[PDB]
């Protein structure tokens, strides 16, 4: 339970104190979506089911579509600026 | 019949040119009207709060949620009806308020996202649908791309939406880490006695709530609600409210919450005093949107509150909806327009609205009286029945801070009327064009609802008693 | 391939009228709807193009009273058939719930059930499924006429149990 | 030039027209439409004409429903 | 009484056209035919809503 | 064979090592270069915990699409006391290797098929959105 | 005549009060499983995941 | 749903403890759920084995003591 907690919490602390670099916010969020997995997946493992794995494959997919949508949001954020 | 609309219409928009964008939205307007009219009778699907669990313990259809399920179609008819109809036949109103190609698609995607929360039993369907509506509001903010405030607000909304994505997911993960369910039969007043599921369900509640403007997370939604264009905000300050609040009121997962009560107090206080020294109208309007959700936090605390919730919902989703459309009308009479995406900002700009007409002013006056609880209005009995639920279960200090919040609120709601009826020095005598008829007729309807809504006070109580119990 | 082996409510009504079924099969809903029901379909199909002609008569798009393209009329005809069919399925399958007026169909289901009892086959017909899948697919289609506002869902399953007296 | 007649003027002519000009759409679309339509219509015929289905495969040890009779043999 | 409810709902519709003209800066009687349409539609809701309430009351009477 | 025991406690610390290099990087691309290594350490942790399936699922989708997507964007800039061994039995009730992936394919398709059906609309939105933004039709 | 009218009115209001107080008791009444969840499938017994099932799991 | 499923799609570790709890609830109205508590606690020992860990650390402490 340690590793998913620590990836999530260090990603959270990385999100807070590192605003002004903006891509770093995305990738800390992406590792957050990994950390929720690393806790939930071993809960499926310890609890003898794939019901947590059922939620897990969905949150894999939703992390994906998050990276699909929000990066187009980024491209919109930089088209109207130059840099 | 949402999906049955969407799968046809995105093929239809892809096979369409750019000048059809009004007519597609006119089609969807009439479509949702006929969905409501021709299929209204499904309230007959219960008689004694008879609740269905559909798609196998996954969705939940009941006496309650059918109402919100109707309500979202009702408001979407209005929102669509803004787009599809011209305001005037002017050059100004076609370089303003012209919809994009993909916009009306994203609305029905969002309504799918909103309805699949309120009808959701499962946490997994909850999570899918909050991601769905979060992506919806991401795009619907970012769709009017050639505005710097629009894209900046889209990013701003994006990162807090990501935190609440992971926070709700961590709450679901923790609840699963102590229990092998995801549904909510597993509470049933027995595990609550013998297991500390307080903090976990509290952390579920907070993560669901902080997509509203709940006062620890306060400034950022307000910065959005001004940096958006004036059109998109009348949609996105409504749907994420009433979707998840109907979820949270449907399942009272935090009863006697120490956390939610203190946050409700702080919400009402800082929203009421945040409405004070402000001259930007989108701000002022968003803080009204905050304090009314402040009342929502109060209705989250109670047990068995399906009256005061739904009645205050149909209060709020009419009044809060209509005051936008009033100031959408009001920008024709003003003397200075900037900012093609967002024409009015400063509340000073509608200085002489009564010497333009009396009747848009009177219609504005009664709806701004409707936010402050003026007793012959529909906006009153919301607060009345809130307080009939509050002292029902002894939230005493909550009631007196509600009174403080109501007074400090009603100070700044009248600031609109302080502006609106004054001298202008340059009065209209003759406009060439009129306002497009049925677009304004919708506002006439929405305002006779608020004024003459105490008529059906009795019949709605009878429908409440028979159907919802 | 016909044992339900789950505990199902028996004759548990939904209104004041006697039920027939908890989810009527999709071929059956076509097979039992009233002749006044088909008028709801037809008037819904007429409502959409008359609706658009209406809506442009109220406020035109570009200030001129002009009838829209035939493309819009064909697509409005399609969605009018969608609304009419949703209304038809919705108005029809209530009568299996015993929640609206159940007069002729309770007679017809004392006939066709008795028609296939004497014909010796299953009271609903064999599906191409293991019975556990029959259970789970009917759990999907159970009460799914509710939430017709969100999505259409139907019963294509032909599973055994229906909230009947015993079979 | 092969611009457009429109699908909603004459259908079958437009189908021929797309087959002469854009077979990348229409011969993906024909393979696509031949899937579920044949899936609907052919499967009653195969059970009627060709051959019926298979017996379902057991998924666990199949349990009958009996009452634990007296079964002798192999006491000692 | 059903008819007395209908009169009030059609009066609400009369007020709808009456208000809508005054935002359109038209006179009181500008497009009179619209008062018929609003006179029906809102009254139609009073058709429906009272038909709801009839159907409500009997259900309570069947629980005694 | 006592070096075998601390395997998991290897990759935890190597995770903790890696995340510090995420939030301490000069260039933007140096950060995602550490992040793909964090995905790989994660996948090795999934192989080591006993889910060899999802280890490779993540390599298909995390450092498959979404990481390479991040790389592809960031190119486009102008100018820079629970110590108890659990006991595992052996039962003979299973008959065929319906693995984890099979039963995902059963629960996603029978018990909770509506989730996959709405997931179609989520994947629809992933198509529409970038075309909703980055196009400027006509 | 006026006292008869007020007898009717006050009895109507007491009918109203004893309507509503009962309806409040009708709210807080313990609901059965048939009304609360799905009407058919009257048991809450899950019995799910039946492929690798083991004889003896019911209790 | 994915209620009593397993890795191989069978039944999990505590299906019985779950179902004996659900048998405990299907025959029992509220204000009589107190008797359902030992059926519930038997479920919880499945999930986290807190009574088992408390059982084992004591005997491990005794084994350390001698």
């Amino acid at each position: 339970m340690f590793i998913g907690t620590i990836i999530l919490v260090l990603s959270f602390l990385g999100f807070v104190f590192n605003r002004r670099n903006i891509i770093l916010a995305f990738i800390c969020l992406e590792t957050m979506l990994l950390g929720i997995n690393l806790i939930l997946l071993r809960n499926s493992v310890l609890f003898d089911d794939i019901s947590g794995s059922l939620f897990a494959i969905v949150i894999i997919i939703l992390a994906g579509v998050e990276s699909a949508i929000g990066l187009s949001l980024l491209v919109s954020y930089y088209r109207l600026r130059g840099v | 019949m949402l999906i049955l609309a969407i799968i046809s219409l995105i093929t239809f928009v892809s096979m369409s040119k750019l000048s059809d964008n009004r007519a597609i939205i006119r089609l969807i307007n009439i479509y949702l009207i006929l969905v409501l009219v021709l299929d209204s009778f499904l309230y007959l699907l219960f008689l004694n709060n008879q609740t269905y669990t559909v798609m196998g313990e996954l969705l939940i259809f009941n006496s309650f949620t059918f109402y919100i399920d109707m309500l979202i179609y009702f408001i979407m008819i209005v929102i669509s009806s803004l787009y599809g109809y011209n305001l005037y036949n002017n050059n100004l109103y076609k370089t303003l308020f012209e919809p994009k190609k993909e916009l009306i698609i994203l609305f029905l995607i969002n309504i799918l996202g909103a309805l699949l929360i309120v009808h959701s039993n499962d946490f997994i369907t909850l999570f899918v649908a909050i991601e769905l509506q979060s992506y919806s509001i991401y795009l619907i903010t970012a769709i009017y791309n050639s505005s710097y405030k629009a894209s900046k607000a889209s990013m701003l909304y994006f990162f807090m939406g990501g935190i609440l994505s992971i926070l709700i997911a961590y709450s679901i993960n923790t609840y699963y880490s102590v229990l092998n369910s995801y549904t909510l039969h597993s509470l049933d007043s027995l595990i609550i006695n013998t297991l500390d599921l307080n903090l976990i369900l509290i952390a579920l509640s907070l993560g669901l709530l902080f997509k509203i403007g709940i006062a620890p997370l306060h400034k950022w939604l307000i910065s959005i609600y001004e940096n958006t264009p004036i059109l998109i905000t009348i949609y996105i300050s409504l749907i994420p409210k009433i979707s998840i609040l109907s979820y949270l009121v449907l399942s009272n997962i935090s009863i006697n919450s120490l956390v939610i009560s203190i946050l409700a107090i702080l919400t009402l206080l800082v929203g009421s005093v945040g409405g004070l020294l402000q001259i930007k109208i989108k701000r002022l309007l968003a803080f009204s949107g905050l304090t009314n959700a402040g009342y929502m936090m109060l209705l989250l605390l109670l047990n068995n509150n399906e009256f005061s919730y739904l009645y205050y919902i149909t209060q709020y989703s009419i009044s809060h909806l209509a005051i936008f459309m009033i100031i959408i009308f009001s920008i024709y009479y003003i003397n200075y327009i900037n900012n093609q995406y967002n024409p009015i900002i400063y509340v000073n700009q509608l200085k002489g609205l009564i010497h333009d007409n009396a009747y848009l002013v009177l219609s504005m006056a009664i709806v701004v009286f409707s936010f402050i609880g003026i007793p012959p209005l529909l906006g009153f009995f919301g607060k009345l029945n809130i307080l009939m639920s509050i002292l029902n279960n002894g939230y005493y200090f909550i009631s007196i801070v509600l009174i403080v919040a109501s007074l400090i609120s009603a100070l700044y709601y009248l600031y609109l009327l302080n502006v609106s009826i004054q001298d202008k020095n340059n009065i209209l005598i003759n406009s060439n064009e009129t306002v497009s008829s049925v677009l304004s007729y919708i506002l006439s309807s929405l305002i006779i609802l608020i004024t003459f809504g105490f008529i059906y006070n009795s019949l709605i109580i009878d429908i409440f008693n028979v159907y919802f119990n | 391939s016909s044992t339900p082996l789950v505990k199902t409510s028996v004759n548990y009504s939904y209104g004041d009228y006697p039920l027939i079924d908890a989810d009527p099969h999709f071929k059956r809903v076509v097979g039992y709807m009233r002749p006044s029901d088909y008028g709801v379909i037809g008037l819904a199909t007429a409502a959409l193009p008359a609706g658009i002609c209406f809506a442009e008569w109220l406020d035109p798009v570009k200030g001129k009273f002009a009838r829209p393209s035939v493309k819009f009329l064909r697509v409005a005809t399609m969605l009018g058939f969608a609304v009419g069919f949703g209304a038809a399925y919705a108005r029809s399958s209530l009568r299996f719930f015993g929640v609206t007026e159940n007069a002729r169909e309770y007679k017809k289901d004392e006939a066709q059930m008795a028609a296939r009892k004497a014909a010796g086959l299953e009271p609903y017909g064999t599906s191409s499924l293991t019975p556990e899948l029959q259970e789970i697919a009917a759990k999907n289609s159970a009460h799914s006429i509710a939430g017709l506002f969100i999505f259409p869902w139907f019963n294509f399953v032909n599973h055994p149990y229906h909230g009947r007296e015993q079979k | 030039i092969n611009a457009n007649p429109g699908f909603w003027n004459g259908p079958f002519r437009y189908l021929r027209w797309s087959a002469h000009n854009r077979p990348h759409l229409f011969f993906a679309f024909a393979i696509g439409i031949a899937g579920p339509v044949a899936a609907l219509t052919l499967t009653p015929l195969r059970r009627k004409y060709l051959y019926p289905d298979h017996s379902p495969l057991p998924q666990s040890y199949p349990l009958p429903q009996r009452a634990r009779e007296g079964l002798t043999g192999f006491d000692d | 009484a059903l008819f007395t409810s209908l009169v009030g709902a059609s009066g609400l519709g009369f007020a709808t056209k009456f208000l809508s003209n005054k935002i359109r800066l038209k006179p009181a009687g500008y497009y009179p035919l619209g008062y018929v349409f609003s006179g029906v539609a809102w009254a139609g809701l009073g058709l429906v809503l009272h038909n709801v309430h009839q159907h409500s009351l009997e259900v309570l009477e069947k629980k005694k | 064979m006592y070096l075998t025991y601390y395997f998991i406690e290897i990759t935890i610390f190597l995770a903790i090592l890696c995340t510090i290099f995420i939030i301490s990087a000069k260039n933007p691309m140096v950060s995602i270069l550490y992040m793909i290594a964090l995905f790989v350490i994660a996948a090795m942790y999934l192989y080591l915990i006993g889910l060899g399936i999802f280890s490779l699922l993540y390599i298909m989708i995390y450092i498959g699409a979404i990481a390479v997507l991040f790389l592809f964007i960031i190119t486009l800039l102008d100018i820079n006391g629970n110590d108890y061994n659990t006991i595992i039995t052996q039962d003979w009730f299973n008959i065929e290797n319906t693995t984890l992936l099979t039963t995902i394919g059963n629960v996603l398709l029978t018990n909770n098929a509506f989730i996959l059906l709405v997931l179609a609309i989520v994947l629809l939105l992933g198509i529409i959105g970038p075309i909703s933004i980055t196009m400027k039709h006509k | 005549d006026i006292l008869n009218e007020e007898a009717k009115i006050v009895q109507a209001l007491n009918n109203q009060r004893e309507l509503t107080i009962k309806m409040h008791e009708l709210k807080r009444e313990e609901k059965d499983y048939a009304h609360s969840y799905s009407p058919l499938f009257s048991d809450p017994v899950p019995q799910g995941g039946s492929i690798g099932k083991a004889p003896g799991s019911s209790r | 749903t994915a209620a009593g499923i397993s890795l191989t799609g069978g039944r999990n570790r505590c299906f019985s403890e779950w179902q004996s709890f659900m048998h405990c609830t299907a025959k029992t109205d509220a204000k009589s759920r107190a008797q359902c508590l030992p059926n519930f606690e038997d479920y919880m020992e499945c999930l986290h084995h807190t009574k088992e860990k408390a059982r084992l650390r004591e005997i491990e402490s005794v084994l350390k003591q001698k």
